[PDB]
């Protein structure tokens, strides 16, 4: 989420700020900062686990078309997840 | 469409032609938005079997310019083509 | 090694035709400053003339010569007739930008300029 | 088959028949007769040849090539004639084309042709604006894509894409001046060419 | 009709390039390397000129790369390193010259990799 | 690229139905006025035999009397499979030119209707995925498939060299590619042979004999676009 | 018998064929100076000949034309012209002599 | 086959009554009234205006306008910095730049698009692997300052979440042609 520094600039979802002492801050004086305030990185995190009777699992997204290539993950180390490069999601083996 | 027997009948006069069935305005005749969903066919290089590309590829069937008459390496007076034959007047409108 | 000419036999003949073009060049350069309201005088173009000319001297052969010469009766045509403008003339003298110190110091100073 | 081209031979046949035509009336002026797959006619010749061989194909009544579909050139800067210069000529008695073909450098000027085709005219013009090769008995030979005072060939294979100067308005002189290049994203150049060979037809030998 | 003029050829003059990038600059000729990530050797069979980099700074409002140089995206590509150093002169650019960086023929022999005496034996097949 | 919509056919038909009366509206005004005519007949007068010398193409030569279309000579397309007229002048003025043009937007009407009648079904692109991309799901769904959208999206397909002169009967004349290709994804050289260039080149001497306000009809009588001229 | 001839600038000839016969017959004039070796000769020799025998076997224009094979009987005689013309500059040009100076072997190469 | 315009099939008749009737076109100007009866004609139809603000021209699902970047519905990005938009974009109008993210992903951290350099030609969402940027509708977004069309990865990001309700249903309109 947006959290705001020092200066008073909200933080962006790569940590971008112009250090108090930039020059640049000029070009939101009596504007703003264009900003996202839905982070990915923590949406992707509120969702749950997939669980899975098999140690292999396809990926699409959704639509087989409209999400994303096929891919397959393995779920043989039970110590973690497996997560797929494309959507984030992240399954187990049971 | 929205015009009265009179006025249809001074355009109509006016123009020479009937313009209420050839009108510029689009009223309904039109495409459905919101069509249906398609189903395209697939080529014919979707088989499973014979299908190599050895056969088909095509850019690999060029070849150099066959050279002729190199510097270094009683016939007839012939064209580079037969003359072009003259064409014929249509059938349907030769004039105007 | 032996080649095909151009417009000319030897660097004399080629100079006979570069003085002809100055010739032309000079005598017209006021009715310039006079056609188009340039603010410069006619002393300051006849010095560019003369600095735009001496700019390929060391040239020698007669080909680079004529072609040289064939580029200028280009220009003195574009120019006497008024195709070209105050603008395209005035992009001569570089009125609007400093030009690079030819100072090792100065250049170090600010630049990487070598 | 469907995704292959068709090639008939016919045409094959009457253009190499009418390169070796062509060559030996013109042993003289000629070099390098080729027929292609495609089917397409090319006859290199000599520099001292144009006026003779347009006036031969354009007279001749077994040729009839007539109108000038184009005047090109091409910048080659790896061979000591650099600028291929190509002549795309048509005739409608026999609806076909050719292609004439001959080199120049720079110093190294070419023979107008407006005597022949009056097109060339402008096509000349062009090409002296853009490769920088001089014609020799041209009315008006003068800028006429570039502005007045350019100074430069810029379709040459050395004159940057982007160029050496570039114009703004500035309020003290009330002009539009020119200066130097200075852009605010350089433009990026992308290496494609692959390693692999693609076409083995074409391999030069080491 | 046919003169002789033996002195060094200069289009200088011609190619209307200015003073700035004719003499300030230093052009290097060479055949790129192969890029170990691939094997192919289609890349290192035509020679190349390219020269020397200049600044590449930041833009302050988008932060983009900016240059002034006009000859920084200029690579040229020649059959020869002849017609190479000679298209260099032509011009007027001080060149530098790099050697065909050619492999040395090797001698492989599969069944080295399984001697009784050797120390070529292989340890996993 | 893609294939047609739904809707789309039977659009044009609707189209093509009204488009002839359309043409007549206007040729009531323009063509058998006094004005009109005046301003056009005996204008920009060109001999064919001038014409060929100075380049011409299209309706700058066919409204001299001769007979030159590059779809009914050195067709391209299914043109070969499909009948319509050539318009041919007499005199070689604006006036016949204007004629022409109408003609042809007349023959374009006959042309539309057999393509119509006539659309086949079937693939719309060649299916050789080393030139065209494949489709989206079988590039997500196939290894083969997505490492050619990969290659053709980054570095596209190569064309063995070679060098083409492609012509094409443009609205307004033979539009010319000549074309050079070396063995790589990017071409050597493409030069654009346009009619605009040729037909203006000849604008001095259509332009004889004649006062200030007839040089804006010859112009108008060449369609003189130019982007396919300065390029 | 023609008003017109289908194009602009081409005026119709009342007294066809004997232009025909002059100009074949002049060109023939010239091509009798070239050298028997000259291909130009040999070609256009025979084209004449077999256009003379087309002319002087059928006088009626309609069917002289589709036995030529060009176009109208004026084009044909503007070619003609332009034959004897060409004759004329080519006997002053030297084609049937060999090559003049043949170019560097890395010149025609393609692709390089 | 050809066709002759402004050409007779043969000489008229100089006889009384169509000389007559040329100078009856001549002197009562007989060839222009017809000209006037198709002004009047088109006076008296519906003219094919249209209240703009209020009346919109039709579209298709098809159009390509202002960008957007999308998301998946987890809300996760979609681009996973592969580049090819920009490699195909002829104008070089996109810059990206990217780096692996605090939890191990490929995503972005720079994403410009330079409307003033755009064709507007769809390669960039005809080549993106996973529909993550599109060519919307929009159309009416112009300004003031050659400043605001600079875009950036969060001015696309916000306007995915604005039009991503039309642009997911044109998308599942139109993604059978593709
Ligand atoms: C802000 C005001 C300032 C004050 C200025 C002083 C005011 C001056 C008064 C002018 C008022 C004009 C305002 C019109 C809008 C009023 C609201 C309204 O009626 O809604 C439109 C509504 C029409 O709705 P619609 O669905 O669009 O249908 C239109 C018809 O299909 C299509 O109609 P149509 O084209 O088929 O014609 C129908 C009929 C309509 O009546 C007239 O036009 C009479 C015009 C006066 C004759 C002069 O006209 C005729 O064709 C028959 C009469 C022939 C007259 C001969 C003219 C020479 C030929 O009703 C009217 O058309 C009545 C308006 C008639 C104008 C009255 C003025 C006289
Ligand atoms: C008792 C018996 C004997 C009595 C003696 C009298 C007998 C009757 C005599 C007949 C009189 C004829 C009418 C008089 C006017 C005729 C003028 C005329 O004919 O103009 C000719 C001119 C075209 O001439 P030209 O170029 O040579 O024609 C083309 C050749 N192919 O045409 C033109 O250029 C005209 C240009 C017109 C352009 C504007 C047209 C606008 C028309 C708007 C409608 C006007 C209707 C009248 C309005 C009335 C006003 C209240
Ligand atoms: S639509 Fe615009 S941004 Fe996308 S590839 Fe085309 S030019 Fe580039
Ligand atoms: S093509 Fe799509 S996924 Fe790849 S970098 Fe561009 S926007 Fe991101
Ligand atoms: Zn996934």
């Amino acid at each position: 989420g947006v959290q705001v520094s020092p200066s008073g600039e909200k933080i962006t979802h790569t940590g971008q700020v112009y250090d108090e002492k930039d020059y640049r801050r000029v070009r939101f004086v009596d504007r703003q900062k264009e900003v996202n305030e839905n982070f990915a990185i923590d949406l992707i995190a509120q969702q749950p686990v997939n669980e899975v009777e098999h140690r292999i699992i396809a990926c699409d997204g959704g639509g087989g078309a409209l999400g994303h290539p096929k891919v397959y993950i393995n779920l043989d180390k039970e110590t973690k997840t497996g997560t797929c490069g494309y959507c984030g999601l992240q399954f187990k083996q049971h | 469409a929205s015009a009265t027997r009179v006025i249809q009948k001074l355009r109509n006069w006016a123009s020479g032609q009937d313009l209420q069935a050839k009108l510029q305005l689009r009223y309904q005749e039109i495409a459905k938005r919101t069509q249906p969903p398609p189903k395209l066919p697939v080529g014919p290089s979707h088989k499973l079997s014979n299908n190599y590309y050895c056969t088909r590829d095509g850019r690999r069937e060029v070849v150099p310019p066959s050279i002729i008459m190199s510097s270094q390496k009683e016939k007839k007076a012939v064209t580079p083509a037969p003359p072009m034959k003259r064409w014929e007047l249509s059938k349907d409108q030769p004039y105007l | 090694t032996s080649v095909k000419p151009i417009f000319s036999r030897d660097l004399n003949e080629a100079k006979r035709r570069v003085r002809e073009l100055y010739r032309a060049w000079y005598r017209e350069v006021p009715n310039t400053v006079h056609l188009m309201q340039l603010d410069i005088t006619v002393k300051q173009g006849r010095d560019k003339v003369r600095e735009m000319f001496m700019k390929n001297a060391h040239v020698t052969d007669p080909r680079v010569v004529d072609l040289l010469v064939i580029k200028g009766k280009m220009e003195l045509q574009e120019t006497i007739k008024v195709w070209k403008q105050r603008t395209h003339v005035m992009r001569f003298f570089h009125e609007t930008e400093t030009p690079r110190p030819k100072d090792f110091l100065s250049k170090f100073y600010m630049g990487h300029d070598p | 088959r469907p995704t292959v081209r068709p090639r008939s031979d016919v045409t094959h046949k009457q253009l190499s028949a009418f390169g070796e035509y062509v060559a030996e009336i013109l042993p003289k002026y000629v070099q390098q007769v080729q027929v292609s797959c495609l089917d397409e006619l090319e006859i290199c010749i000599h520099p001292d040849g144009v006026i003779p061989t347009l006036t031969f194909l354009r007279d001749h009544t077994n040729a009839q090539f007539k109108s000038l579909a184009d005047l090109t050139a091409v910048d080659v800067p790896t061979r000591q004639n650099r600028f291929e210069i190509v002549y795309n000529l048509l005739s409608l008695r026999f609806n076909s084309r050719i292609r004439v073909k001959t080199y120049a450098d720079e110093l190294t000027p070419i023979d107008s042709i407006v005597s022949v085709h009056i097109a060339a005219n402008w096509y000349e013009r062009e090409v002296w604006d853009m490769f920088g090769v001089f014609f020799f008995n041209h009315p008006d030979l003068r800028r006429i894509l570039t502005d007045y005072g350019f100074e430069g060939h810029p379709f040459r294979k050395d004159f940057p894409l982007t160029g050496y100067v570039e114009l703004r308005y500035d309020d003290e002189v009330k002009r539009v001046v020119a200066e130097p290049v200075e852009l605010a994203q350089e433009f990026r150049k992308f290496d494609l060419n692959s390693p692999w060979e693609a076409f083995p037809a074409y391999r030069q030998p080491p | 009709q046919l003169i002789t003029v033996d002195e060094k050829l200069d289009i200088t003059t011609l190619t209307g390039v200015p003073e700035e990038h004719i003499k300030t600059r230093k052009v290097r000729i060479f055949v790129p390397a192969r890029n170990n990530m691939q094997s192919g050797v289609n890349n290192t069979k035509k020679w190349k000129m390219e020269f020397d980099t200049r600044e590449r700074w930041e833009n302050p409002l988008m932060g983009w790369a900016s240059t002034a140089d006009p000859l920084s995206n200029m690579v040229l590509t020649f059959s020869a390193k002849e017609d190479a150093i000679a298209f260099a002169e032509k011009n007027g650019w001080s060149y530098d010259v790099e050697e065909k960086k050619v492999p040395k023929p090797k001698s492989k022999s599969y069944g080295a990799n399984f001697s009784w005496n050797k120390r070529t034996r292989v340890s996993t097949k | 690229h893609q294939d047609l919509p739904l809707g789309l056919l039977d659009d044009i038909y609707e189209f093509s139905k009204n488009f002839s009366l359309r043409i007549d509206e206007v040729e009531e005004m323009l063509t058998n006025n006094r004005i009109w005519r005046n301003r056009t007949v005996d204008i920009g007068v060109v001999t064919a035999e001038d014409a060929l010398n100075y380049g011409f193409s299209g309706v700058m030569l066919r409204g001299s009397g001769i007979q030159w279309d590059l779809r009914k000579t050195q067709p391209y397309d299914v043109y070969d499979q499909v009948e319509f007229d050539v318009p041919i002048g007499s005199r070689g003025d604006c006036y016949d030119r204007y004629l022409c043009r109408v003609e042809e937007m007349r023959q374009s009407l006959r042309i539309i209707e057999q393509c119509l009648n006539k659309m086949p079904p079937g693939e719309i692109k060649v299916d050789d995925a080393k030139v065209s991309p494949p489709k989206r799901a079988e590039m997500k769904t196939s290894m083969e498939s997505l490492i050619h959208h990969f290659k053709l999206y980054t570095e596209g397909y190569q064309v063995p060299p070679g060098a083409t002169y492609t012509a094409i009967e443009a609205p307004k004349g033979e539009f010319g590619v000549y074309l050079v290709s070396d063995g790589s994804s990017r071409p050597y050289r493409c030069k654009i042979k346009a009619p605009g260039f040729a037909h203006l080149a000849g604008l001095d001497k259509m332009s004889k004999g004649h006062m200030l306000a007839d040089v804006v009809a010859i112009i108008g009588t060449q369609d003189i676009v130019f982007g396919e001229i300065d390029r | 018998l023609k008003k017109t001839t289908g194009l602009v600038g081409l005026a119709v000839c009342d007294t066809p064929h004997e232009r025909l016969t002059i100009l074949y017959t002049k060109t023939l004039d010239i091509l009798k100076h070239f050298p028997k070796h000259a291909a130009y000769r040999k070609y256009t020799e025979q084209i004449t000949n077999e256009k003379l025998d087309m002319v002087k076997a059928e006088p009626d224009v309609k069917k002289l034309e589709a036995l030529l094979q060009g176009g109208e009987v004026e084009e044909v005689i503007l070619q003609a012209e332009k034959e004897l013309s060409l004759a004329r500059k080519m006997l002053k040009w030297k084609p049937w002599e060999p090559l003049v100076e043949e170019p560097p072997a890395n010149q025609w190469k393609w692709p390089i | 086959t050809y066709k002759y315009v402004n050409k007779k099939e043969q000489e008229s008749e100089v006889d009384m009554k169509s000389a007559t009737d040329n100078a009856a076109r001549i002197l009562m100007w007989t060839e222009l009234i017809r000209g006037l009866g198709m002004t009047l004609s088109y006076l008296f139809r519906e003219p094919a205006t249209i209240n703009y603000p209020f009346e919109k021209g039709p579209l298709s699902p098809r159009f390509r306008g202002e960008h957007a970047l999308r998301r998946y519905p987890s809300g996760e990005e979609r681009c996973i910095a592969c580049k090819l938009c920009e490699a195909i974009c002829p104008a070089q109008a996109i810059t990206i730049e990217a780096e692996p993210r605090a939890d191990g992903s490929r995503r972005t951290t720079r994403y410009d698009i330079d409307m003033t350099k755009c064709i507007y030609c769809g390669f960039c969402q005809e080549a993106c692997p996973v529909d993550a940027i599109v060519e919307g509708p929009n159309f009416e977004f112009s300004t003031e300052t050659h400043e605001e069309l600079l875009y950036n990865k969060e001015k696309l990001l916000n306007n995915g979440d604005k039009w991503e309700a039309e642009i997911a249903a044109n998308i599942q309109a139109d993604y059978l042609y593709r």
